[PDB]
Parts: structure tokens; C-alpha cells; sequence
């Protein structure tokens, strides 16, 4: 046979070594990151990311540096699809929420529409 | 005075003018001893001996779903029907229109920059007002 | 849903392996208290073993408990063969760590963590 | 151009000084608060404005490749000088 | 001690909410004319099962499932809520 | 494209393509993909049930003789359901060549240990146990090799944080080095560096 | 409350506890464990030291960077005391000698220096002041230690009216002079009754007295859970340690029974479970090895 049938939910939380505080009190956010509106390039909007809720950052009394106590504060994960991210968060016991991908809707462009005979879409200058 | 969290300092449900529920995320934490707002009200309920049946943000949102379930379906506009029944109920008591003309409280760009407590504390908005009033 | 097993074909072989690992740890606790010259009792060390076994007591997957028994055997080999120092044995007893706030009100008083 | 707080503490060129009720002054007890007493904002004001006969001037900070990247400053405003964004030197068209 | 508000959750399109929809199109108005100072919050949503929430005095809330009712059954459940006030 | 561009080696590309076809047709039971990179490196991507038969082939076959195990490697790729990618870099001193043998596993499926083929693997896959949590069946002494003795967690998994979950300090009350939850006096500053523009159009993936 | 002294973090080494503590006598047995338990919260700890700076080295790993500030002080110099306490929100006194010296007798160590510290801490605006007397302090005591410590307790109470005064009975620990005295004496058996208290219990009580606003002006008595006769306590010390420097004032104090003060609050009123001797005496006396427990009264 050499194959067993495990009909249970996949759960590796006892094997990851993550302490309980950072399994059951964390909210994973699964999202495609928004395009930086300083720029027109879209190559950062191609993958799904997983991040966590930001915890407390405070001021170091000596230097004024940003002291943290959150180990997961920099943990950003990359996924090809939404279902891979959902499956990875369910496998690790993370409570998650998913934002759907926002695509830009197809616009209707026409250079001649800048010079219409009777429509408001004339450009006053060019 | 109970120091609370601002919109950048809490994961928090806000519903816009079209009924779409949306949630902020925590960007930074509230300064000093300030706390998240329902945490303050829930701790006040526990001090008063009338402890409200939620402990976490998800349980507050379960209560929020119990009062109206649209408040937890994010980026969704639930359509509201029944204009006819509201219009029939509006025909009951005939209130009289005043003779005052419809004047909005914001006529110029001067009135735009300071409306809430964050904008009134804003030095940039103060410079915008001083720049448009000169 | 047909997966390759590690050691156990089902959960009963898995419980057999959990049980033998618990027997080996239970026998090992007095020797661990003695030769690491710990400040705990043998009963307190066996309580910590029972606590660590009950911590994983909700798992229903045979492969996950096979890996838990494998990692427990590894920790046991690191304890019998004196590879751990006293500090690695005493890390199960979070003694210098101050107790965390457990209820809502004290977590409200100390900060922002839910 | 250093001044002093009423606590007796030197204000840095940023403007940093601890409050009187701030406990973090205790790190300077028996020791010193190291400030630099050559304020760059006070030294770049001491430079003379260069009167040039052109409309666009170039600044590299001097020294050629030992200065900053070479930028071009327009001098069309006769109200105000044209200041280099790197070194802080300022220029005026002589007409 | 007494009823304070009523909350009626329903769907716009689900057939299990249809009788509840049949309640609001016909019988809500003379309900609201009968109870002018009682807030009867109608909340439509996308995929919910129908539900009647009855908040009473001092935070007490009773909970009636209006799933697959006719409009007569919604009328009877709501008038039982109005007549109970417990 | 002479001075600054790397010169392409077409002879090695053709020879490694021919040998990749050779291995793919001698062993069709386990070979899934065969690829040759543009810088002439052959990869045999196999099924994990053929770890021993493929590696025994390349070690012992008279046209392969990959007698040396250069390196054994895992890669965590969390978007795959078989997230761990086990990499066998092999060296044939007879034919002066290198091959790469790649397979996969998830957290719970064991990979067969290759200590019977290459004894060099005895520590390498042992490290793959310590760094990734990949269990290796029938390893002689499988245990941790790099982490501390009480270390929970498999660090080179990409869901493991950079600083860990614990940090040590000496405590003079208990007269002992103790482990506490990690608090950084300065947080590691995550830099989002990736440009929003496409860099390599030859690697463009087809959209959804 | 100032913004830099608002507590932050999760209570660890890099956190901010909001406690700025000037701990006089921090280089001793109690100061060791008090600075260890303060600096593990992220507290600013001013350590004024009299001794060689080498003898303060063990206090340096006890906190994050800049969290322990070492400065010189003299007991007969009020200017150094003001230099040490003027930024602190709590001042703890631990200055003590078991024996009198040529330059410092029991009145200088227990009356003059605590009154100087409490007077300067009052006139610097320090919120909290914790003083450490002894449980057996009395004006009519036979030993000069307990007489001068009762006088100094009275003067601390009258010059800092909101001082938390704490009475430990006989503190045992790894660096004590209670179990290490009996284990190295190898003076006799009398009718003396004692309840010794463990040092970590004392330290947790002091930090809970810092954190509790109800502990201002109180007089606590830190005692152990089990009272012992002196004879079977000494026999238990010799039985655990596997055995078959002093003065007459120390002899008068070992032969002085630990009084029972039920009207004073104790470790239970600060949330401290007093650890018995039977758990910690093996940890203390493991050093002295080259057991049926003692009978409680
Ligand atoms: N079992 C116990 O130890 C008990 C102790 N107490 C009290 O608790 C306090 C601390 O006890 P403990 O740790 O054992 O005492 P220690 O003798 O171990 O240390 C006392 C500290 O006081 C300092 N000190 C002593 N005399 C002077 C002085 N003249 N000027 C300046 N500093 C001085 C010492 O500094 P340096 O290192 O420079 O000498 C030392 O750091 C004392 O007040 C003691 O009376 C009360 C009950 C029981
Ligand atoms: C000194 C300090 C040393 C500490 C020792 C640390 C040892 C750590 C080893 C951990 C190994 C495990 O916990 S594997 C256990 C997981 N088992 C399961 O999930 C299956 C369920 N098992 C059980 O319920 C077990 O109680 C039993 C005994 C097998 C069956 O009980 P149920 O019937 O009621
Ligand atoms: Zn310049």
C-alpha cells in the first residue's frame, strides 16, 4: 500500500515552533499590494502578499530608535495566487482576512476626442 | 478624559455615504497611554460590573454583524430597496418648509480645510486657510 | 488524500509511539534532575513533561505526531547524552520571564496586545 | 552658534534639548553633552553672495569631483538669490 | 421590562427571505404607523438567513429565525414579539 | 556584445541537452523535467520516490560517474504546496561535468536519505532537518546540527522571522543564561526595494 | 506624567517601565537582585556606588544600554545625593553594614545616611521612597544594630512622611549572611524563634511596593511562611550542607527572636507568595558540599 489516508485538516502549528501568542492573536492580511501612486509602473502589483497586523513600536530611551517586540513585524510572504496564501495561512493556524485584487477597469481612450466638434471633452490647451 | 485611538491607530470599521463598509488598519500605535476606543468602553464595562460579551476585535465584529450584517462585508455595497414604503411614511406628517434659502455651510475654499478635530489641529491646514484668506 | 507515512499507518501506532516516548521521559526526569543538579524536584520535572505532552494533545494527524515523537526523541537524546547544559533544561521553566497579563483588564492596562 | 536652555544644557544645531522634568538628563550627570559648536546654518549665512554676469550659473561646490554633483541655478528672480541645493552657496545676477 | 427595538435582517434575492420581503412591501407601513416611537431596523444583506432580533430592556435580546416563513408567519412572529415585552 | 557580455558556451549546452535527454529516457519512471540554463547548467527535476534510483544511477553509470556530491540544498518556496525543493549538486570528475537533481516535499512527507549513495549527505540533509524541518527517512543519526539545543522552529523556512522568537541573556538571580522573548532596541528596518517596472521581458509570465 | 516616562513595550529588556530608580547600596546582596529585577523590565536604574568600579561590574549586564547609570557618592555628602536622586521617580535605600567600622558606625549607616537620603529626596521632589529597616528593630533592643535601625526608621518616617518602610526578617539567598554564616561556622542553641524570608520574595515585594500607589506610607513586614527554632534551623543548615568573621552584635542578633507583627502588612498584601526555605536551601547550600526538614513552630 505504502500510502495512508489522512482525512484531517492540514495543521503544522505544533511543528513550526511559533509561540502561541504569535499564532492565535495575529491577523494575517492577504492582499495584492496597491500600486504606488507616485509611479505608473505595475510590476509590484503582480503577486499576492501576506503580512501581519502592526504591533507596538516605541522610542528607545538611549538613542530614539524604533524598538519593537513583534517578531513578525517584517514577515512579508509572496504567493502566486490567492489560494496558495489562504492554504499557507490555514496550514499555520493564522486567522486571516483576504482583500480581493483590484484591477484598473479598461478605459476608453481616443486622441481625437480631445478635439470634438460639440462635446465637452475638448482640451482648452495641449 | 479617556484618551482614544485615531483612524491611523486602530483597525476600525467605517461606512461611507453609499453604505459600503470598510476597515482601517493599524499604521502606528496610539501615543502614550492612549488606547483603542472599544477597548476603553469594554474595560469600562468590566469595571462597572456590566461586562460586554466580547474580548477581541473579531468578537466585536460578530456583535456588529448581529446588529446589522452589512457592517462586516467589506468593499461591498448592499442594495437598499423599499423607497416606496419610506415615501409612504414620509407623507404622514406635513412639515412646513422654512423661508430660509438653502445655503451650504462651506461656500469657499476657506471653509474646506478645517471641519473636524484633526484638521483643526493641523498646521498644514492652518497654512492653507491663511494662504486662501490673504 | 493518500499521503506517505513517516512511521505510523494510523493513530493507534502513533499513540503507541507517544506512550513510549512519555515512558522514556518519565524514567529520565530523576537522572536529569540529578546530573544537571537542578533546583527543581523530580515531581516538578515530571509535571513539566506532562505539561509539554498535554500541550500537543489535540493533534489528529499521524504524520504530525510522528514528527512530534521524533522531535521529543531528539530532545531526549540531547538530555541523556549530556549535550544540553543546565540552561537548556531550565528553559522549559520560564522562570525569569515575568507572568503575562491574562485577563482583558490587565492587558488593557499594560498596552495594546490583544 | 550654540545657546543654552534654562536647565543649563546646550541646545544642539537641530534644536534638541531635554525638558527640565525629563529624566534623560541623568545620562549627562558627571559627564558631558557633546555638541558641535560650528553650526552649519550659521556658517553658510556668513558666505558672500556671488555676483555673476550670467543668467544660469553652475555650482559643483568647488574642488571639481571633490564637491557635489554639478547643478544649474537660474537667476531670473531679481527679488531673491539663487541658492545651491547641495552646498548652500547663493548667487545673484549682477544686472 | 419592555421591548426597545426590533431588527429584521433579510436578503434582497434569496427565496428564504421572500416572505419577509412580502412582509415589508405590504405590512411594514401600517406597522410603523402603529408604532411610531419603536425603531424597527430593516437590514438587507447579500446571503444572510432571515432573522428577527428583539432587544428588550437592560440589554436583553431575543432571537427568532424567520427563515422560509410566509408573510403570515413573519406577521405572527412579530406580533408575538410586540405582545411579549419580556 | 563582445566586451561586457558573458560569452555563451554552445558546445556545453548541446552536450548537457543530449545527456539530459539520455537521463530522461533511461529513467522515465522518475524524471519529470529536464532543463539546461543559458549559462549551461543541467537540472534533472525528479519525483521524490526516485531519490535513491536516480542518484545511484548518476553515481554508478559508466556514462555519468557523478562520484562527488558537491552540495545538498533545500529551498523554502511557500507558494507551492510542496514548499521545500531539495537540490543535489553533483560532480563527475571523469567527464568534468556538473549536474543538478531537484525534487520536492512538504512539511510532513519524508524524503529518502541518500547516505547509502553519498556519505557526504550525512550532514547536509541533517542540516536540511535543522534548517527546514524536512525529515529524512533511514538517516543513521538524524538530529540538529547548527541551532541551539533547545531551539524550537526551523529557521530557514521563510515564515521564520529574521531575529528569532527568543534571545539569550545572562541572569544573575538564577546564575544562568536564560531565554526570553526577543525585544529589539532597534527594529530591523524592512526596505521595499523592488522597482515597479519590468526588468527582464524574457521572463514575463502570462497573465490571468 | 512626562512622555519619556510613560511605560512602553512588553515589559522586557528593551522596554520602558517608567521607573527611574536611584538605588543606594546597590552593590550589596539586596541591590544585586533589585537591580536585576528592575533592569529586566527596562527601568532606568541610577546606581550610586562608593566602592571600586570593578566591584560594580556584575551590575552591568542587568539591563539594556544606558539603563544603568553609575555615579560616585559619599554618605556624608548631600550634594552627591542630590546629584543622584534629582531625576528619579523612586529612591530605594539599601545602605547597611552588619558591623561598624572606623569611619562609619551603626548611627552613620542607619540614622545619618538614611535621613540624609530621605531629606534630599524630599527636597528634590522624588515621588516614592522605599527604606529597608529590620523586623527586630526596637529602641530597647540589646544589639546596637536594631537600636540604630529603629531610630533611623523613625527619622525616615518623620522626614519623608510617604516612605514605604519594609521589614525583612532574615534574608536568605546565594550571597546571604544567614545561611552562609551558619554553614561556615562549623553560635549555640537557645530559645530563639526565626522565620527567614527569601531574597527573590523581598525583591518582588519591593518592586510591587514601587508599582502599588497604596504602598505609600505603609510599613510592611517581609517574613517567611515557616517559623523555626534556632537550633533545628542550624541543624537543618548543617544537614543540607553535608556537615557533621563575626562580632558580639551579630551574636546578639542571631539570639534575638523574630517578632510577630500581625498588624503590619506583609508579602501577601503585595501579591507575593513567600517561598519556603525547603525549596531554596539546597540551592543556597549546594556550594557548601565537598534531609528531613526542620520542625516548624
Ligand atoms: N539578611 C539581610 O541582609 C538583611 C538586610 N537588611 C537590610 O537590607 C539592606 C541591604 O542588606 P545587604 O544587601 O545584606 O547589605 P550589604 O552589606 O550586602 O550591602 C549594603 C550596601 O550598602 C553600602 N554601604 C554600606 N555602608 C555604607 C556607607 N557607610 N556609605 C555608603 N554605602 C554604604 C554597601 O556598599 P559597598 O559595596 O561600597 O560597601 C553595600 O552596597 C541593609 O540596610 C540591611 O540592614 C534587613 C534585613 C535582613
Ligand atoms: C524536564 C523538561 C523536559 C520536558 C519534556 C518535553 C517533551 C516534549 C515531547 C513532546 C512529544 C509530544 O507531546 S507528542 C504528543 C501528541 N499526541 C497527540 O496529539 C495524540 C493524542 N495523544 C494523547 O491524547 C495522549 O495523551 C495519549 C497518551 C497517547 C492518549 O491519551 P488520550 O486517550 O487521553
Ligand atoms: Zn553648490
Amino acid at each position: 500500500t505504502q500510502l495512508i489516508t489522512v482525512d484531517e485538516k492540514l495543521d503544522i502549528t505544533t511543528l513550526t515552533g511559533v509561540p502561541e501568542e504569535h499564532i492565535k492573536t495575529r491577523k494575517a492580511r492577504i492582499f495584492v499590494p496597491a500600486r504606488n501612486n507616485m509611479q505608473s509602473g505595475v510590476n509590484n502589483t503582480k503577486k499576492w502578499k501576506m503580512e501581519f497586523d502592526t504591533r507596538e513600536r516605541w522610542e528607545n530611551p538611549l538613542m530614539g530608535w524604533a524598538s519593537t517586540a513583534d517578531p513578525l513585524s517584517n514577515l512579508v510572504l509572496t504567493f502566486s495566487t490567492k489560494e496558495d496564501a489562504i492554504a499557507f495561512a490555514e496550514k499555520n493556524g493564522w486567522s486571516y482576512d483576504v482583500e480581493e485584487r483590484k484591477v484598473p477597469k479598461p478605459k476608453s481612450k481616443s486622441y481625437g476626442a480631445n478635439f470634438s466638434w460639440n462635446k465637452r471633452t475638448r482640451v482648452s490647451t495641449k | 478624559i479617556l484618551p482614544g485611538a485615531a483612524y491611523t491607530e486602530k483597525s476600525a470599521t467605517y461606512v461611507n455615504t453609499e453604505g459600503r463598509a470598510q476597515q482601517t488598519k493599524v499604521a502606528v500605535m496610539p501615543p502614550g497611554l492612549a488606547r483603542e476606543d472599544w477597548k476603553i468602553i469594554r474595560a469600562l464595562s468590566e469595571i462597572a460590573g456590566m461586562t460586554l460579551p466580547y474580548d477581541t476585535l473579531d468578537q466585536v465584529r460578530n456583535r456588529l454583524e448581529e446588529v446589522s450584517p452589512n457592517l462586516v462585508r467589506y468593499d461591498d455595497v448592499e442594495g437598499a430597496n423599499y423607497f416606496q414604503q419610506a415615501s409612504e411614511l414620509s407623507k404622514l406628517v406635513n412639515q412646513q418648509l422654512l423661508a430660509d434659502p438653502l445655503v451650504p455651510p462651506q461656500l469657499t475654499i476657506k471653509d474646506f480645510y478645517m471641519t473636524d478635530s484633526i484638521s483643526r489641529a493641523s498646521q498644514t491646514m492652518a497654512k492653507c486657510v491663511k494662504a486662501v484668506t490673504e | 488524500t493518500s499521503v506517505k507515512p513517516i512511521f505510523s499507518r494510523d493513530m493507534n501506532e502513533a499513540k503507541r509511539r507517544v506512550r513510549e516516548l512519555y515512558r522514556a521521559w518519565y524514567r529520565e526526569v530523576p537522572n536529569t534532575v540529578h546530573l544537571f543538579q537542578l533546583d527543581i524536584s523530580v515531581k516538578q520535572g515530571r509535571d513539566k513533561v506532562r505539561e509539554m505532552f498535554k500541550k500537543n494533545a489535540h493533534v489528529t494527524d499521524p504524520r504530525v505526531v510522528d514528527l512530534l515523537v521524533i522531535k521529543g526523541k531528539m530532545e531526549l537524546e540531547e538530555t541523556i547524552n549530556v549535550w544540553k547544559q543546565r540552561t537548556h533544561v531550565m528553559r522549559f521553566f520560564h522562570e525569569t520571564e515575568a507572568p503575562r497579563p491574562k485577563d482583558f483588564l490587565s492587558k488593557f492596562y499594560v498596552g495594546h496586545d490583544p | 552658534g550654540v545657546r543654552t536652555s534654562p536647565t543649563g544644557e546646550k541646545v544642539t544645531h537641530t534644536g534638541q534639548v531635554y525638558d527640565d522634568e525629563d529624566y534623560r538628563r541623568v545620562r549627562f550627570v558627571g559627564r558631558q553633552k557633546e555638541v558641535n559648536e560650528n553650526f552649519a546654518i550659521d556658517l553658510i549665512a556668513e558666505q558672500p553672495v556671488s555676483q555673476v554676469g550670467s543668467r544660469v550659473i553652475s555650482c559643483d561646490g568647488g574642488g571639481g569631483a571633490l564637491g557635489h554633483p554639478r547643478v544649474y541655478i537660474n537667476l531670473d528672480k531679481e527679488t531673491k538669490t539663487g541658492t545651491c541645493g547641495y552646498c548652500g552657496l547663493q548667487f545673484r545676477q549682477q544686472h | 421590562l419592555g421591548l426597545r427595538e426590533i431588527r429584521i435582517h433579510l436578503c434582497q434575492r434569496s427565496p428564504g427571505s421572500q416572505g419577509v420581503r412580502d412582509f415589508i412591501e405590504k405590512r411594514y407601513v401600517e406597522l410603523k404607523k402603529a408604532n411610531p416611537d419603536l425603531p424597527i431596523l430593516i437590514r438587507e444583506c447579500s446571503d444572510v438567513q432571515p432573522k428577527l432580533w428583539a432587544r428588550y430592556a437592560f440589554g436583553q435580546e431575543k432571537n427568532v429565525s424567520l427563515n422560509n416563513f410566509s408573510a403570515d408567519q413573519v406577521t405572527r412572529a412579530l406580533e408575538n414579539v410586540l405582545s411579549s415585552k419580556a | 556584445t563582445r566586451p561586457t557580455v558573458r560569452p555563451r558556451n554552445d558546445v556545453a549546452h548541446k552536450q548537457l541537452s543530449a545527456f539530459g535527454e539520455y537521463v530522461a529516457e533511461i529513467l522515465p519512471k522518475y524524471v519529470q523535467q529536464v532543463q539546461v540554463s543559458c549559462f549551461s547548467e543541467l537540472e534533472i527535476c525528479i519525483h521524490p520516490d526516485g531519490v535513491i534510483p536516480v542518484l545511484t544511477f548518476l553515481r554508478d553509470h559508466s556514462n555519468a560517474q557523478f562520484k562527488s556530491l558537491a552540495d545538498l540544498t533545500a529551498v523554502d518556496i511557500p507558494t507551492r504546496q510542496n514548499r521545500f525543493e531539495i537540490v543535489y549538486n553533483l560532480l563527475s570528475l571523469r567527464f568534468n561535468s556538473r549536474i543538478r537533481v531537484k525534487t520536492y516535499t512538504d512539511e510532513l512527507t519524508p524524503v529518502e536519505s541518500s547516505v547509502s549513495v553519498y556519505k557526504a549527505a550525512n550532514w547536509y540533509e541533517r542540516e536540511i532537518w535543522d534548517m527546514f524541518g524536512v525529515f529524512f527517512a533511514n538517516h543513521p543519526d538524524l538530529r540538529r546540527i547548527l541551532t541551539d539545543y533547545g531551539f524550537e522552529g526551523h529557521p530557514f523556512r521563510k515564515d521564520f522571522p529574521l531575529s528569532g522568537y527568543v534571545e539569550l541573556r545572562y541572569d544573575d538571580e538564577v546564575k544562568r543564561v536564560v531565554a526570553e522573548p526577543v525585544e529589539l532596541a532597534q527594529e530591523f528596518r524592512k526596505f521595499d526595494l523592488n522597482s515597479p517596472w519590468e526588468a527582464f521581458p524574457a521572463y514575463r509570465q502570462p497573465p490571468e | 506624567l512626562h512622555h519619556a516616562v510613560i511605560p512602553h513595550g512588553k515589559g522586557g529588556r528593551s522596554s520602558v517601565s517608567g521607573i527611574v530608580a536611584t538605588v543606594f547600596g546597590a552593590t550589596g546582596f539586596l541591590g544585586r537582585y533589585l537591580v536585576n529585577h528592575l533592569g529586566r523590565m527596562g527601568s532606568q536604574v541610577i546606581v550610586p556606588y562608593r566602592c571600586e568600579p570593578y566591584d560594580t561590574m556584575h551590575l552591568r549586564p542587568m539591563g539594556d544600554l544606558g539603563q544603568i547609570i553609575f555615579m560616585d557618592w559619599n554618605g556624608r555628602d548631600k550634594d552627591s545625593i542630590r546629584r543622584a536622586v534629582e531625576h528619579s521617580n523612586v529612591v530605594i535605600n539599601l545602605v547597611g553594614r552588619e558591623w561598624e567600622t572606623k569611619n562609619f558606625d551603626f548611627e552613620d549607616v542607619f540614622v545619618k545616611i538614611p535621613q540624609a537620603i530621605a531629606q534630599v529626596s524630599k527636597e528634590a521632589g522624588v515621588e516614592k521612597f522605599i527604606h529597608i529597616s529590620h523586623l527586630n528593630a526596637d529602641i530597647k533592643s540589646s544589639s546596637k544594630y536594631l537600636r540604630n535601625k529603629a531610630v533611623g526608621e523613625k527619622e525616615v518616617r518623620e522626614t519623608f512622611p510617604e516612605a514605604t518602610i519594609i521589614k525583612p526578617a532574615d534574608i536568605f539567598g546565594r550571597e546571604d549572611r544567614f545561611l552562609n554564616y551558619f554553614a561556615n561556622i562549623r553560635s549555640l542553641g537557645k530559645k530563639t524563634v526565626k522565620q527567614p524570608v527569601y531574597i527573590v520574595d523581598v525583591t518582588k515585594g519591593i518592586i510591587n511596593a514601587i508599582k502599588d500607589p497604596d504602598a505609600r506610607g505603609k510599613t510592611f513586614a517581609f517574613v517567611g511562611p515557616n517559623r523555626y527554632l534556632l537550633f533545628d534551623l542550624v541543624q537543618y543548615v548543617f544537614a543540607v550542607a553535608h556537615r557533621p568573621w563575626t562580632t558580639r552584635d551579630k551574636v546578639e542578633r542571631i539570639h534575638t527572636t523574630d517578632r510577630t507583627l500581625p498588624h503590619l502588612p506583609g508579602l501577601e498584601d503585595l501579591g507575593v507568595q513567600a517561598t519556603p526555605l525547603e525549596l531554596k536551601a539546597i540551592e543556597v547550600l549546594r556550594r557548601h558540599r565537598t534531609v528531613q526538614p526542620a520542625k516548624t513552630v
